[PDB]
C-alpha cells in the first residue's frame, strides 16, 4: 500500500554556485532526485552569514565555510533531508552550528545531527510527504574531542554541537611488547610524573589490570598475538539505537547516517565499530543505513534485507573552491607572501601532486535510490556519479551521472569493495544497477 | 584528535 | 626616585562571597593587599551572567564557573591586575571568555591573557598609578587544544580565547626500544591503518627521520639512555618574548604571569620549558615572573637580579563550593539518585579521604611583595597564607595570613623547595621573610 | 565545451523607476541583457534606505543618491553582476557603503569593488550559471583620498571603502623651466614654511633629488623637453593584478572593471597609467577589460586576443532626476529662494546651456556583447546604444537600442575612437557591429 | 582630488 | 589533553 | 592636505 522511494548520497562539499550545471548528465542527476519521495546528503560545509569564529581544524583539513546562499544550491539539486553530523559542522563553534540551525529552519529544510544540546543532535527529524514519511538520524565517528553537545544539567545549560558516535582502540601486544612499554615508561620518568596523580586519585591512571595499560594516551591489552580491535563507546551506541527505536514507531521509514573517516585493516575497509553499529542499527528497525566520510566509496552489505552503504564518497567536492580560509589555515604553508585562498590551496597541495586531486577514486560517487513497500525493500537502484576527474579545479567537483563508460568501472568498483559481504549486483545498458535483493 | 581525516 | 611595590599571588579560584572574614589575619590580608601599588592574581575561575555554554573539562577537575559578583570580592579584598590564561578561563566557551572580558571592562579592571583574538591575548595590560606603571602579561602552558586565541586572517575573523605557551614532550629511548616500538606499530596493523595517509600525503606521517617517531600521539627520539625533555613551541616563545620587549619600553615593571601544571622530573619541580620560558622572559626585560597551577607552592629562584615564582599554590580555593556543576561533570560520579553540587563534590573526592581535602600542601600558600627601586629589586618580603587545612569545606579556602607557626613551617617549605635554585631566605620573628638579595 | 556569453556596460547613473520603457528598442535591449548568460555595469548611484551621512564630492558632481527601489530596475533590466568600486560609491560614507552591501546581499545580486576592508574590495566576485562561471574584480582611479578601502591592523578594525588604482602625475620641466620654480619656492617664502617640517623629518620633504622636485602638491622631474606622465601605484598594481591571477583559477572567464576619468593627450584618450593596467590584467589572465568614467565612449584595444573597452560611457544617465541633493551641493547655486532639485539642476547647467546636456556625446552609448569558448574570444558584437539626446530632462537618460541611423554613427565614433589601437569592425545592416577578430 | 570629473 | 590537571 | 602637521 505505501509505496516510497529514497535518494542517498555521501559528502556534500558545496562551496559554489551553479552545483547543477547544463550538462545534460547533470540534469538528469537533478531530475533523478527531484523525483524521488526523500533525498538525503551529508551537509560537510558551514552554510554562514557570518556568525561564529573558526575553529583549529588541521586534522579535518582545514576549515570548510561557505556562503549560506549554498544552501539554495542544495534544494534546487533536490536533497530534501539534510544530515549534518561530521567532522565540519563546528568549524563555526557553537554559535556557527546554532546558525546553521537557524539558517536551515528559515530555509524550511528538515535536518539531523546537531541541535542546542545533545538530545537535540541525537534525536530523529521527520520528514512529512503526501505519500509517507521518514525519519533521519544523524551521527558521526569523526570529530574534535569536545565537539560533542551536551545536555542540561540542574544548574547549567547544554552544549550546542553533534550527534557523537564515539569509539576506543585498543592495541593487542604480546607479554613481552607489554613489558618493553612499562619498561619505556619507568627508565623515561614518564611514570615517574605521574606521582601526583597517583597520590590525588589514590592509585596510577596507567595500571587499568596487570595485563591492561594505558600509556601515551593509549590503550594496550597483553594478548597471544599483536592486533588491533575497535569498540564503540555503549553510551552513544545505546543512546543512538535508543533513538532509532523511537523513529520507527513514528515513522514510515528509518535512516541512520553516520560520518566515519576511521580506516579498517585496509583504506576501503570500514572500522570494525562501524560495522558493528550499523548492525545495531537495523537490529533497532532502521531502513538503511548510509556512511560517508573517507571521501571515496566503500563496499555495501545487505544484513536482514536492509542495505549498509559504509561510504558514498562526496556527491559534491569543492573544498580547493573555499573563499573563506582561517589563520591557521594558512599557516600550514610557508609563504614569503600573502596568500590568497586559490593559491594555498594550490601550495597545500604541491600545485597538485598530492592530496585528493591525483587519484580518480575521489571524484567517482554513488547515488543509491531504494524503493520501500510497507518497510520492505523491494529496489535498490545504483546511479553512478562523476565529479569531474582531472578537469580543472573550478569544474571538478560538481555531480553528473556518469556516461556508460565511466558508470560502469564505478558499478564494477562498488561491486568489488561489497564483494566481502555476499552482495551482487545486476547491471543495466546505461552503466547502472541494482542490488540482488532475496525478497 | 583522530588517532591512526581530511575534509 | 621611583619606588613601586607589587602583590603576587597564585589560583583565585573563587566561588563565594566573603571573601576576607572578620579574622584579624584576613583583615590583614587584605591591608597588606591595598597597601601595595599593584597587587596580582590569576582568576581560576569564569564569572558569569549568563552568557555561553560548559565545555568538557574533566582533566581540568571540573567547570569552574561562578556569579559574577566574586569579581567585587577580588577587587575589594585588594587584587587590581588580573591575569586571565589559564585551563579554566575557556570553561564557557568563546562566548563565556567574551562575557568575561565585558564584565571585567565594566568593573574597570585590568586584565591580560585573554582577548577576542591571539594578539589581544598576547598583549600586556598597562595599569597607570601615581607612582608609575606595570605591563603585565598572561600566558598558560595547560589547556585544552583549541582553546588558544586565534588570530583574523583576510577572509575570517579571529577566536577568542587564552595567550598560549605550547610545548612538546619527546620520549628519550634506545635503539633497542625504539626498535620494539615500530616492531608493535607494524605487527598490531596499526602501520596498516595510515596507508591512506601515505598516499594523500606521500609519505608516512610517523617517520621524522629513521631515529625519530611519532606513534601514539608521542615524540620517540633514540637515544643512548632513556630520558623525557620539553621544549616551548618556539613561536610562542618567540611571540610572548616580543611582547615583553615591547612591554618594557611602555612601563617602569614588567610581570609575566604563566600558568603551568606541567610536573618535572618530581611533582615540586616545575617542567624544564618552564624554567626556559621564565629566563627568557628576565632575559627580554621582565622584572619578575609568577607562576601558578599545581595548587601547591614551588621553589623561588633569583636570575639576573630577579625572582621567579614558580608556584604560588592557590590564594583562594573553592572548588567544592561551586553552584554550577555541568552535565559532563555530574556523569563522572555515578548515582542512584540525581545530585546536588555539594553532594557530587563530596562523593568525587570519596567523602574527602582523596583529591586535595587530605594534604596540607594544597591549602597553604604565599603572597610575595617586591620593592622595585627605578626596575631594581631592592626587597622581596614573603607573607605565608593559610587557607584553613582540615577546616569545613565551606570554611577552608579563603585565605589569611597564616599565624607565627604555621608561617614559620610554610617558609621553610618555600625555602627548601627554592635551595636547588640557591636561593636564601632572611626570617622574621612573625614568621615572614624575604628574599636574600645580592643587589 | 563551454561556451559563454558576457554583456558590458559603462555607468548606470539610475535615479527612477521604469527604467525599460515600453519602446520596443528598450524591450529589446533588455531582451539582449537577459538572453546573455553574464551582464555587467557599473552601480554610479548609492542605493539608499536612509543610512549614513552625505560627503561633500563637489569635484565628482554632487552626491548621486537614489532609493534603493532602483535595484530592481537593474536586475530587472537584465544587469547580473554589479561593480560598484567609482568615485560615488562613498557618497554616504562608510556607513553608506556598508549599507550597499547589506542592500545587494538581500537582493542576491553580485558585486565587487567596495567591501567592509580592503581587502573584500579587492576579492573577485564569482557569479555562477548552469553554463559556466564569470570573476568580475572592479576598482576605481577616480576618488576622493581617503575613500579607498583599508585593511585591519593588529589593534585596529578596517575601514569600509572601495578598491583603489591609485596614480602619480610628474610634469617634466626643463632644467631652466625647473629653477625658475625653486626661485619661486624660495623668494615667495613657501620654502620658509617648511623650517619645521625640516628640522622634525631631517630633511626637505620638496627634494627628492636634485633633478625632482615636490612643490605645490605637484611632481616636477627634469627633462630635456617639457612633458607629462602618468604612472599606476606599483602596490594597487601588483595587488589587482594579484588578485587577477587568483580568479582566473577559479573562474571561466575573469572581467576586470576599471572607473577612470582620468583624460590622456585628449579628452577621448585614456590616461596612459590605465593602458599599462589593462595591458597588466590580460597578461595576468583576465578575459576583458570594461572602462568607464568619463560619460562618453573610449576608443576599443584587442591586446593578446582579449578586448579592453576604455570607456563605454553611461548606460543610464539620471543625474539631473536626483530627488536627493546634499546642502553643500545646493551651495553651488547662489539663489535668493531655497530650491528645489530640479530647479537646482537647471540652474546649476545654466538653464541646459552648460555641462553635459548639449552634447551628443555623452547621450550615445555602447553594449558590447563577448561570446567566449573555452576562454578564447570568438565573437564580439557591439550594440550601440541611445540615451535620447535633445529629449526633456525627464526623458533623456534610459537607454534603448539605437535606430539604424544612429547606431551607424556611433559604430563610426567607435571604429574612429579604436582606430590607433589597429581595431576593425564589421557593421550590420541595423547598425550593429562586431570586433575583426584574429581567432 | 582630481588633479588635472563630473558624474 | 594534558599528556602525562586538576583544578 | 596640508599644502605648506603631526600630531
Ligand atoms: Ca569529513
Ligand atoms: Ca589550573
Ligand atoms: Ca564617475
Ligand atoms: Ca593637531
Amino acid at each position: 500500500m505505501t509505496r516510497l522511494t529514497v535518494a542517498l548520497s555521501g559528502d556534500c562539499m558545496v562551496t559554489r554556485g551553479g552545483l547543477i550545471t547544463s550538462d545534460p548528465a547533470a540534469e538528469r542527476l537533478r531530475d533523478l532526485l527531484r523525483g524521488t519521495d526523500f533525498a538525503v546528503t551529508n551537509l560537510e560545509v558551514v552554510p554562514s552569514d557570518g556568525r561564529g569564529h573558526p575553529v583549529h581544524n588541521a586534522v579535518g583539513g582545514g576549515c570548510l565555510i561557505a556562503d549560506s546562499a549554498v544552501l539554495d544550491e542544495v534544494t534546487a539539486a533536490g536533497f530534501s533531508v539534510l544530515g549534518c553530523a561530521n567532522n565540519h559542522a563546528m568549524d563555526l563553534g557553537t554559535e556557527g552550528v546554532l546558525g546553521t540551525m537557524d539558517l536551515l529552519r528559515a530555509r524550511g529544510i528538515p535536518y539531523a545531527g546537531i541541535g542546542a544540546d545533545l538530545t537535540g543532535a541525537r534525536r530523529p527529524v521527520y520528514a512529512d510527504r503526501p505519500g509517507g514519511s521518514l525519519a533521519l538520524l544523524s551521527c558521526t565517528a569523526t570529530f574534535l574531542p569536545g565537539q560533542e553537545a551536551a545536555d542540561p544539567s540542574p544548574e547549567l545549560p547544554g552544549r550546542p554541537g553533534l550527534n557523537p558516535l564515539r569509539h576506543t582502540a585498543t592495541m593487542q601486544v604480546t607479554a613481552d611488547q607489554m613489558d618493553v612499554l612499562r619498561t619505556i615508561d619507568a627508565e623515561t620518568g614518564l611514570r615517574a610524573r605521574r606521582a601526583e596523580a597517583r597520590a590525588l586519585l589514590g592509585v596510577d591512571p596507567a595500571l587499568l589490570g596487570p595485563d591492561r595499560l594505558a600509556l601515551f594516551g593509549t590503550r594496550f591489552r597483553t594478548a597471544d598475538a599483536p592486533g588491533f580491535t575497535t569498540e564503540c563507546d555503549p553510551r552513544d551506541l545505546d543512546e543512538i539505537a535508543r533513538w532509532v527505536g523511537e523513529a520507527r514507531l513514528r515513522a514510515d521509514l528509518v535512516v541512520v547516517s553516520v560520518h566515519s573517516h576511521e580506516p579498517g585493516p585496509t583504506p576501503e575497509t570500514p572500522g570494525e565499530f562501524l560495522r558493528v553499529f550499523a548492525h545495531r542499527m537495523i537490529d533497532e528497525g532502521a531502513h538503511a543505513v548510509v556512511g560517508h566520510g573517507p571521501h571515496f566509496l566503500r563496499g555495501v552489505e545487505l544484513y536482514r534485507n536492509k542495505p549498509i552503504f559504509y561510504s558514498l564518497g562526496n556527491i559534491v567536492s569543492q573544498i580547493e573552491l573555499t573563499d573563506r580560509v582561517s589563520a591557521e589555515d594558512y599557516a600550514k604553508v610557508t609563504a614569503e607572501r600573502p596568500l590568497t585562498p586559490g593559491r594555498y590551496y594550490d601550495r597545500l597541495s604541491g600545485h597538485g601532486t598530492r592530496l585528493f586531486a591525483p587519484h580518480r577514486r575521489y571524484w567517482q560517487s554513488l547515488v543509491p535510490v531504494l524503493t520501500f513497500e510497507d518497510g520492505t525493500l523491494t529496489a535498490a537502484r545504483l546511479h553512478p556519479v562523476d565529479l569531474g576527474f582531472g578537469r580543472p579545479v573550478h569544474r571538478r567537483g560538481r555531480p553528473r551521472l556518469a556516461d556508460r563508460a565511466e558508470a560502469e568501472k564505478t558499478l564494477t568498483d562498488v561491486a568489488q569493495l561489497s564483494q566481502p559481504y555476499g552482495t551482487a549486483i545486476e547491471v543495466m545498458d546505461d552503466g547502472t544497477g541494482e542490488l540482488a535483493l532475496d525478497v | 584528535g583522530c588517532g591512526y581525516c581530511f575534509g
